[PDB]
DNA sequence: ATGTACGGTAATATCCGTACAT
DNA sequence: ATGTACGGTAATATCCGTACAT
């Protein structure tokens, strides 16, 4: 609404641009932001682990369900930790 | 040596500090202060009493069932070894254990991008992922609670 | 190189943009060389997956001239 | 009784032949002659040597690996049971396996809506399906080669 | 581009429509004709068949390696279908 | 009924009415009541899947904010 | 009442021009 | 060369008006 993004390119990345654009029902305008802020998330939040596998899903709910017990590398870390 | 949280205040500094990995040094000398200042991540650091020789960040995730993310932690060349690499693993342990205490976080994910720091993690407990997951160990909340009794 | 410049002219909200200039530096990369590549690939994205679309349509319709009569 | 696709000329009428469900009459007397001749699907209509006692409808489908699909049949209630709609299922079959032969289809499905179709197209081979497919019913094309030696 | 459609709708229809346009960062336009012509093929195309399943997909796999023989049904109509 | 009417004006090609209006009389219905339905359907749609990313967005910053301090 | 339908003027938003910088 | 940047006039496309019908 309120800022804008200015950028230059070939007339070749022009056409595929508007091509795909026009594929999809929208102007180059809003292709270019969507695709632009819709990739820009998969960048700045890695905040999302899709775990779905048979075994992996299945070792973290059995991490849940039965609680490992702290290693003794991570005991004498606990005691360095204190200081 | 202690260990902190970045301070908000200018002029912080403390340049380089080789850990032998030259992606971890870059996000520590161009990403991670601004990361923490924008709110990206929390980030933590292991330095001296004069003003660093290590650094680890969080982030808060969701597996949906929410939980913590470990995804950078390095240690200087000058203190070798896995030593206070673990120190700062317990030490964010610590942190997500408080926060689970207060807001309720499941577990505590971890990024490991190599196979020495597979082995690393998995020498610390974390339970090793497969598949799409492969790069990926997580510790649940219950064992952080075991280890402060 | 060996390709010249045509202007794209685009205004979004601030906060948009916070969010596009952001993943542009995480990259290292300007925020031309961000929304360029990333509009590119979707665009080569949805420009075969669109080919694939039309193929699908043309052996349907194979199909279903074929299931009229004998010839 | 003749079984023959159906003529794009105007006027073909036959009006009402009633096969017990509403829903297969009302496809056949308000959609089926405007989405044959809209190319949307084939049908097929079972009548007398004058111009109607039963119909079908194919289409081309895909399961990707490409096939045919029997989404209707219904058969008048002078014409009471399978006989004539097992015959018409052959008839269909036998469209399907010429248009195998000219330009390729892995097998031929079909559409049940309720357990007594469900136990028509099981006695005559058909085989069932399961979970979000529970409706649909396969047959390969190789089976309708041995049909017909 | 050449056609058009017009339709008379509730305000509070308009609001919602309005709403989920802003937030598809799209026109009524595009959202109404995209919406309506994206679920239209979901009605004029039942021409595919998602079999994923553990056992539906390995039954059709099994169905065209093992091709079932015909049964006696289908002999007789077959023997029927002659006339 | 206890509603009233205001109206939206929009432009296809002729080809996406065809596949429009063919799938307003299969569900036996006008193209107004088609249109609108389906517009309607999925603006409820992606007007609750959005509610849902900002109650993740909210959770997450709450998250945020406790692995900050002890407080 | 509402579905279908045509077009003219308001609104928009696509373009250039113009700027200094690398 | 190209990334970043501001705004003014061309383009568009959003609105009403107007029509007859249910």
């Amino acid at each position: 609404k309120k800022q804008r993004i200015d950028l230059r390119l070939t007339d070749d990345d022009k056409s595929m641009i508007e091509e795909a654009a026009a594929i999809s029902n929208q102007s180059v305008s809003q292709f270019m932001l969507n695709s632009a802020s819709q990739r820009a998330a998969e960048v700045i939040e890695q905040h999302r682990r899709v775990i779905l596998n048979e075994e992996s899903w299945t070792r973290v709910m059995d991490a849940l369900s039965n609680p490992p017990s702290p290693g003794e590398k991570l005991k004498r870390a606990a005691k360095r930790l204190q200081g | 040596l202690t260990i902190e949280i970045l301070t908000d205040d200018a002029d912080y500094d403390l340049q380089r500090f080789d850990c032998g990995e030259e992606a971890l040094n870059l996000f520590l000398t161009t990403h991670l202060v601004r990361q923490h200042r924008n709110k990206i991540l929390r980030a933590y650091i292991l330095c001296r009493n004069t003003p660093v020789l290590g650094y680890y960040t969080l982030c808060g995730s969701c597996f949906n069932i929410p939980s913590v993310t470990l995804g950078r932690l390095a240690i200087d060349r000058s203190l070798q070894g896995q030593g206070w690499g673990a120190t700062l693993v317990a030490h964010a342990m610590k942190v997500v254990w408080s926060a689970s205490l207060a807001v309720g976080i499941h577990g505590l994910f971890v990024e490991a991008l190599n196979e020495k720091a597979h082995t690393f993690y998995k020498s610390l407990g974390f339970i090793p992922l497969v598949g799409e997951n492969e790069n990926a160990l997580f510790f649940p909340t219950k064992s952080i609670e075991l280890l402060f009794t």
